[PDB]
């Protein structure tokens, strides 16, 4: 499928819910069909005046238009996701979902985002993602929880929307989801004082920081096989229980520090020099990403700087579990 | 995917 | 306290929040300040525009001068709320709060609805309650929430503005909270699957008021049989927590009446509903379309009497033959206060 | 009055 | 080791 046939059917389609999500909508113990259409006209409001910022004055109806093909995207992929909602649990019980103010915003913008990536391929200005987070005072975390059922729900996506929208996961995953900001936190404490949207998330970041893991480590070190499962190990405990590491940083760097720490207990010489020149071969590596990290308030530092200070202050006693009598317990190779 | 219910803890 | 007290209060108040406020954000496990501050901006185009629809196109910068006043007012209002919170319980634990955007618009709401209330009284299009309710999409039951602890939060609001947001109040108790659209019945639903500290305070507030409307109708209409009050508030308390379905799209007064003249119709005591219906209209705030026009069946409307006969009795004529039945229910306690 | 942990559940 | 710091950078 091609870009003109997706946006073909999208001038085609209404801007209003069609007779079928209405009937999802009057099934509700609390109708939203008012808060949905409300929502979507007052988000219009937002979305032009802040596209039109961002493009320039004469473009507002240019970015209305523009508005009104991601509505009705929204519009189709909520109906395909309710169907297939229905489908699998063989009843409607649409009322939390359908009035979660959250979902709705997160619905809208991945929409949305299909719409300004396809655009910003093309012409001057980059609309793409994470652009439409800041548009509409949207988290993360919770643009996150729609992309996959996302793309199941809209069949004529292109190959390459489809690629982009997983880049955006990625990114969610590795970084955004892991910001101050992000209700991720509140989640976790929830938990370490339960849910199963935590779990769905641990387990596609297990997977992603697994997979840049291995390939680090048949680079680096092929000579050491036994190497990449106990330095998997801390990486798992890390993310699981030290999870503030985690703030306002990024996925990778914990992953290096992992490697380098537990090479460092294991006799074996790999300095982050070595790391740090395999790591910006990785598929969508920047160097930002181990020149620029978080040590204490707003300082910033390279990687060597938040190892020595911050991942070595916090995990010191835990590395050196490793290569004492009792080292602790493997943890699972995440499958797939 | 998950099913909706799932990803919104429902 | 004086209309002049409180704006210049305003007028001379910080569009941002506070060193305390911002202390507070920082303090929260997910931190709220960015989420805060754009909404403030994000909502003001929102209001400016609807304000500018409403009173018209040459007033926007008029309508963005009152935002400002309402967004000072939430800022005020805000940490006044997060102090006593911190004090009554001796910790900061506010980062669900504070990241919660429907306590923030509700907060932002009842704020600007102060505002509105006041330039609404003096010139004019009216855009006191429940207009700020459709411009931000927020749903009567929430605003509730924070009705009672924004007045205490603000000793600045003369005695004007605190009976106003007291009738905002009991509005959304008697009807407003109980619309189709509204939260309350995903509140019930998950309490009856299954437990809500909110919903257990919002139905105390609703026995109240209930309880001493019911109780006025009785002294004038019962007075001869006051055995009858404490009966027919079991039955409409029985009714509303039960049954609450009779409530939706419908009015507290409503099933108030019925339980009146469904008590008396099995205790064998005349009552007509002419009657019933002739003191509710001497009620302070009563209105003569609650019993002439009541929702029947889909979107037919009917009077009460018709429907007491379709829907309520339909719904409730079992549990009202046991009141005279040999061994009646357990009364229900009289509301505290 | 009640606290706003009361009214929003928590 | 006798040190887990990295002495380079």
């Amino acid at each position: 499928n091609t870009i003109q046939q997706l946006m073909m059917i999208l001038n085609s389609a209404s801007d209003q819910p069609s007779e079928n999500l209405i009937s999802y909508f009057n099934n509700c113990t609390v109708n939203p069909k008012e808060s949905i259409l409300k929502r979507v006209k007052d988000i219009g409001y937002i979305f032009k005046e802040k596209f039109a910022k961002a493009v320039g004055q004469g473009c507002v109806e240019i970015g209305s238009q523009r508005y009104k093909l991601g509505v009705r995207l929204y519009y189709r992929v909520m109906e395909s996701m309710l169907k297939s909602e229905e489908e699998r649990l063989s009843i409607q019980n649409f009322s939390k979902l359908l009035n979660d103010n959250i979902f709705h915003m997160s619905l809208l913008a991945c929409a949305l985002e299909v719409v300004m990536a396809t655009y910003s391929r093309s012409t001057g200005t980059d609309l793409s993602f994470p652009w439409i987070l800041n548009v509409l005072n949207l988290k993360a975390f919770d643009f996150y929880k729609v992309i996959e059922s996302f793309i199941k729900a809209e069949g004529n996506l292109t190959r390459e929307m489809i690629k982009h929208l997983e880049r955006c996961e990625h990114r969610i995953m590795e970084s955004l989801a892991w910001l101050s900001d992000s209700p991720l936190f509140d989640l976790i404490k929830q938990s370490k004082d339960k849910s199963t949207s935590l779990s769905l998330f641990y387990k596609k970041v297990y997977r992603l920081a697994y997979l840049r893991l291995n390939t680090l480590c048949e680079r680096l070190l092929s000579e050491h096989p036994e190497l990449e499962h106990i330095i998997w190990t801390l990486f798992q405990h890390t993310l699981q229980n030290e999870y503030e590491l985690m703030r306002d940083r990024h996925l990778d760097q914990i992953m290096m520090c992992s490697m380098y720490g537990i090479c460092k207990v294991k006799n074996i010489d790999l300095k982050f020099k070595i790391i740090v020149t395999a790591y910006k071969d990785l598929p969508h590596a920047v160097q930002e990403t181990f020149k620029r990290v978080l040590i204490k308030e707003e300082e910033y530092d390279s990687i060597i700087v938040f190892y020595n200070s911050v991942f070595m202050q916090r995990l010191k006693t835990n590395i050196l579990q490793y290569a004492s009598t009792r080292p602790p317990t493997l943890s699972p190779i995440p499958h797939i | 995917p998950p099913t909706l219910h799932e990803l919104y803890d429902l």
